[PDB]
């Protein structure tokens, strides 16, 4: 298994969750 | 080994495709989510509502802006905003807080922004264009409005007020 | 040469490189001093003393605009995804069109850099109606622009002579990705030739008293989003058939690598509103639609992460890296044409992660205008196309010139990627943290210098991204120009073949392969998907026109 490859994607995912419920939450505290 | 490889490589390949299209799909979810709330006063009405640039200062609700503010509810305000260059008439806007505001910005020049410091409001003012928008401020206060499209060498100098009565 | 004589078309791409990177050194000066200013510093008193004939903070923002993201990209574009495809093929490109290309796209330059350099045209590389620019900048740039569809016809020659002597063969991969990839270039440049014959032309030439802004914005972005993988592709063609060969390992999948060229050619265009999210005039239900169909075009993106990751783990487990972290200490970090791609890579996962937030419609209201949105887009552009740009410096150009590298002449360009890299970053935390703090994007903020004080904090990277990515900058006008003009040759480097990867050995989808090799086909589907995602908004705008007079107000 490309575990590498796996890690990479798992940073990726993080990254975009981070920043995507980062802003939504600050969209709903602006609202 | 490199046939191996490719197996392996291609079979995980997939997990991620899908559990991708996963996180995407539930995003839309959140985002169509967020369309049926108040939250989405802010989008622009997407009804075309041209008004004339040159004139708009002259006759209409732009031309006294000691009068852009209207109840047109029970608890509802519709706000008349005049953005230029470089500055916002009414200055300042009031509006009482818990009362439905509709914003109904529009330009006599180039375009200008229209955002609201500490809320959702972020709309683009296009002249010969009306922009409507809908937010309750639940707090009262001072809220500073930011024009945030290059509208020339003013452009960093221009801000308007928004006044929330208790 | 004699070199020059069999292959022409390392000239003209040359040419076609060296100006974009010229353009990139002349459009990157005015950066730092931007940092300066978004991190509350004026230096721009010393920039007038050092370019008096500027005369705004403005006037550099629309030089630096134009130059980096219009200009040097485009050229890069056309170097690559001409000399590449030709060079698989092994075939030559008209050499006729090839020049009538450089010469389009120099003489345009030429013509709008005069009114840009004489302040009449301060209106920044997205040039918003009302705002009204000299006539000159709107020729210039529209026949710089359309020069690209010279481009796009010799590839579509080239391939077509080898579909000829092959019929029965699929298109070869390099060149079946250049073909999509300009394919799509076409239906995306319609929108802007349309608002500019349409619109900006007879207006600018005072044929018209004012332009409707609307429809203007409407047809701009209709060209505006996909120009962004006009950018980018160039280096995903890089990315997937040379980096692997770099790096010391192979391309992993060829099919997955269609897979993501094919999906940007039918999503790249019809996604234009994601930019609209503000405008007035254009229906909710639109933008919905558009924000879905942006979450698709992530989507070869994401594809295009996990294929390169595996090809650059697999060239690692190749050269002995062992464990989780090992096959990445194991790669050619000595190389910068391996460096400077690989670092690009690392900024697109926070940088994409910005554009997955900001096609999200309501979402973006939190961002809109505000100083994330260039946070965000240097982190793409500005780094993973420039960076990869860049280490092509190491690998392209003796294999153009003959010109060696020095073992002295590679340690400079480790020094700059990394630098270029370290800085952009620094910048993307400044911006981001800016922009989120209500920051707006555009403006010298500089000059308010008591209006932004919740932001002390982000500012100082500003600043500290500023004077690295002068250091870096500095640096890599030095070095491009140690090897321009370098004093030797050896005219083996020129014959010896581009580093082109080999395709790891797993059996494939003759299939899928075959599916997307129906070109003609996928390309009216892009094109029905344009109709139908466009079609209805723009003809009710056509229906209720509504212009208005110009203003220059600088
Ligand atoms: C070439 C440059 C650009 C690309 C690429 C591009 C991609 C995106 N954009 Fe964007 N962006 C928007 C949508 C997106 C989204 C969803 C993506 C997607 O394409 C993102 C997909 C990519 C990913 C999901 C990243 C995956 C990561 C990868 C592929 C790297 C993996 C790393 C590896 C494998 C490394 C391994 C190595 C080791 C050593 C381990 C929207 C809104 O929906 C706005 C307007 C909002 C507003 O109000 O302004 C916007 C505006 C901008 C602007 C400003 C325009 C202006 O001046 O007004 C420009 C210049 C631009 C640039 C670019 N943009 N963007
Ligand atoms: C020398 C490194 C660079 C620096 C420090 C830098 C910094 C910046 C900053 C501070 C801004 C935003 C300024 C504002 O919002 O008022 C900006 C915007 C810009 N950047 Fe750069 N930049 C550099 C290089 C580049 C490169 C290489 C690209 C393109 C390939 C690029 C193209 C852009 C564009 C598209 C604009 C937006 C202009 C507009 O909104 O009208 N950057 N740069
Ligand atoms: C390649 C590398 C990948 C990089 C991406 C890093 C991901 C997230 C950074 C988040 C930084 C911290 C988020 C801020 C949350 C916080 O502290 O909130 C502020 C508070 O609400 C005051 O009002
Ligand atoms: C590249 C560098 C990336 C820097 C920023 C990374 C992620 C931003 C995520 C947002 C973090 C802020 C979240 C704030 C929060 O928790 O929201 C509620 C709060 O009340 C609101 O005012
Ligand atoms: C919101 C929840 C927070 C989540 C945070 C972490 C998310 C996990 C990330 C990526 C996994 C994507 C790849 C999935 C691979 C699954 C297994 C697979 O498909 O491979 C089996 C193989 O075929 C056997 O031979
Ligand atoms: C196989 C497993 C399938 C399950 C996969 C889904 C996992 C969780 C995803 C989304 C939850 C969406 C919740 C939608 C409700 C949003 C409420 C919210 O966040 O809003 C509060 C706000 O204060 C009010 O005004
Ligand atoms: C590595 C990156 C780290 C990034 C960290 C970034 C922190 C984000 C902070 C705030 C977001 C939302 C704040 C919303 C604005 C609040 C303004 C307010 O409360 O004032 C309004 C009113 O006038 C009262 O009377
Ligand atoms: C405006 C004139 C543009 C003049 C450009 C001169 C064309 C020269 C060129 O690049 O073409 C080679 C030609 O065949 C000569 O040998
Ligand atoms: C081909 C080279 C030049 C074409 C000639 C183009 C010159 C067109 C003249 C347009 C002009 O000067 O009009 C300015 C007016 O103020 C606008 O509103
Ligand atoms: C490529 C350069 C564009 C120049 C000319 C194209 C055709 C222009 C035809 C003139 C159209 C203007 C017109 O017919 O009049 C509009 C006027 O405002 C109503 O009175
Ligand atoms: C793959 C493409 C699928 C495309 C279609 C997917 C579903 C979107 C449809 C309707 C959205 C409704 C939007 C309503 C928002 C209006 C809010 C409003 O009324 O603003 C005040
Ligand atoms: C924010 C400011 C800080 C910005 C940092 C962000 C991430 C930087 C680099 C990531 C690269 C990680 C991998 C680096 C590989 C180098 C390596 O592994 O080489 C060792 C040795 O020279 C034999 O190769
Ligand atoms: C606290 C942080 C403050 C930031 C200071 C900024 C830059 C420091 C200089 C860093 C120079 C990095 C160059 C690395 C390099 O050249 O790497 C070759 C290596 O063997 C593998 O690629
Ligand atoms: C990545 C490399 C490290 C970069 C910068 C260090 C950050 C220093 C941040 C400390 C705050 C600086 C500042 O200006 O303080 C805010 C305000 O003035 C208080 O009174
Ligand atoms: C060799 C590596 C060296 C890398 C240093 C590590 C990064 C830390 C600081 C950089 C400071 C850069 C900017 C210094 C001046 C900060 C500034 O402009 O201060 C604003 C102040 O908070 C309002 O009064
Ligand atoms: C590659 C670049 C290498 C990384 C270099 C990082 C910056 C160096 C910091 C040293 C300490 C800075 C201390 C002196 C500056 C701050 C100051 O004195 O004030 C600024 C002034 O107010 C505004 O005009
Ligand atoms: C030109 C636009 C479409 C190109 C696809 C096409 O028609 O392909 C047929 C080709 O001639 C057979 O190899
Ligand atoms: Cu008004 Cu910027
Ligand atoms: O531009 O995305």
């Amino acid at each position: 298994k490309p575990k590498g490859a796996l890690a990479v994607i798992l940073v990726l995912t993080l990254t975009i969750l981070v920043f995507w419920l980062g802003v939504y939450a600050v969209f709903f505290a602006r609202g | 080994d490199e046939h191996k490889a490719h197996k392996a490589i291609l079979a995980y390949e997939k997990g991620w495709l899908a559990f991708s299209l996963a996180m995407l799909f539930v995003f839309i979810a959140l985002i169509a989510y967020t369309l049926a709330t108040h939250t989405a006063g802010v989008i622009p009405a997407g009804k075309l509502e041209r008004v004339d640039p040159t004139t708009v200062r002259q006759e209409g609700p732009w031309a006294d802006p000691a009068q852009a503010v209207v109840q047109t509810g029970p608890n509802q305000y519709t706000v008349y905003v005049l953005a230029f260059a470089f500055g916002y008439q009414p200055n300042p806007i009031e509006v009482p807080q818990g009362a439905e505001i509709v914003f109904k910005i529009t330009s006599p020049d180039v375009i200008h922004g229209f955002h609201v410091e500490g809320t959702n409001i972020n709309v683009e003012v296009l002249p010969g264009e009306v922009s409507t928008v809908r937010y309750t401020f639940k707090r009262p206060g001072e809220y500073r409005i930011i024009c945030n499209q290059y509208c020339g060498l003013g452009h960093q100098n221009m801000f308007g007020t928004i006044v929330v009565k208790e | 040469s004699r070199v020059y004589e069999a292959y022409p078309e390392k000239k003209a791409t040359l040419y076609f490189l060296v100006l974009g990177f010229l353009a990139l050194i002349v459009g990157s000066l005015f950066g730092p001093f931007q940092a300066l200013n978004y991190g509350n510093v004026d230096a721009y008193p010393l920039l007038k003393r050092l370019l008096p004939f500027v005369q705004s903070y403005y006037q550099g923002l629309t030089l630096h605009g134009v130059l980096n993201a219009i200009v040097f990209t485009q050229l890069f574009a056309q170097a690559i995804m001409v000399y590449l495809p030709a060079r698989e093929l092994n075939m030559r490109p008209n050499m006729g069109l090839m020049w009538l290309s450089w010469w389009m796209a120099f003489i345009g330059l030429v013509v709008f850099a005069l009114p840009l350099l004489a302040n009449e045209a301060t209106v920044l590389y997205t040039f918003y109606p009302p705002l009204k620019g000299h006539w000159a900048f709107y020729l210039g740039a529209s026949v710089f622009v359309l020069s690209t569809w010279v481009s796009i016809y010799i590839v579509l020659d080239l391939w077509r002579r080898w579909k000829a002597a092959n019929p029965g063969k699929v298109t070869p991969l390099v060149t079946y990705m250049a073909v999509v990839f300009w394919l799509m270039w076409f239906l995306a440049s319609l929108g802007l030739v349309l608002e500019a014959v349409l619109f900006l032309l007879p207006w600018s030439f005072g044929l018209v008293e004012g332009v409707d802004p609307l429809v203007a914005r409407t047809l701009f972005w209709w060209t505006g989003h996909p120009i962004n993988y006009f950018w980018l592709l160039p280096a995903y063609a890089i990315i997937y058939t040379i980096l692997p060969k770099q790096a010391g390992g192979k391309l992993v999948s060829d099919p997955m690598a269609r897979l993501a060229f094919l999906l940007f050619l039918l999503l790249s265009t019809p996604v234009g509103f994601h930019h609209q999210f503000a405008d007035p005039g254009i229906d909710p239900t639109w933008k919905m639609i558009h924000s879905v169909l942006t979450l698709f075009v992530a989507v070869p993106s994401l594809m295009t992460a996990f294929t390169v990751a595996a090809s650059l783990e697999f060239a690692g487990r190749l050269r002995g890296g062992r464990g989780l972290f090992g096959w990445i200490r194991a790669l050619p970090w000595d190389n910068p044409a391996f460096v400077a791609p690989v670092l690009g890579l690392l900024g697109f996962i926070p940088g994409g992660a910005g554009g997955i937030v900001n096609a999200s419609f309501t979402l973006d209201y939190v961002v809109h205008n505000t100083a994330w949105v260039p946070g965000h887009f240097h982190l793409q552009v500005a780094s993973l196309v420039t960076l990869t740009a860049m280490g092509s410096l190491y690998w392209l150009l003796p294999n153009l010139t003959g010109k060696p590298i020095s073992d002295a002449q590679r340690r400079l360009g480790l020094a700059v990627v990394w630098l270029w890299f370290l800085g952009m970053m620094i910048m993307a935390v400044g911006l981001h943290w800016a922009g989120l703090l209500n920051v707006p994007r555009r403006a010298y903020i500089a000059q308010v210098p008591d209006a932004y004080p919740h932001a002390a904090v982000p500012m100082v990277f500003n600043v500290l991204a500023g004077i690295v990515l002068l250091v870096a900058l500095l640096l890599f006008i030095y070095g491009l120009f140690s090897v321009l003009l370098s004093r030797e040759r050896k005219p083996e480097l020129a014959e010896a073949p581009l580093p082109f990867a080999e395709v790891i050995s797993g059996p494939e989808d003759r299939r899928l392969v075959l599916a997307m090799d129906r070109i003609g086909f996928w390309f009216a589907v892009a094109a029905i998907l344009v109709v139908l995602a466009y079609g209805p908004t723009l003809v009710q705008l056509f229906g209720h026109l509504n212009p208005v007079p110009g203003w220059r107000l600088w």
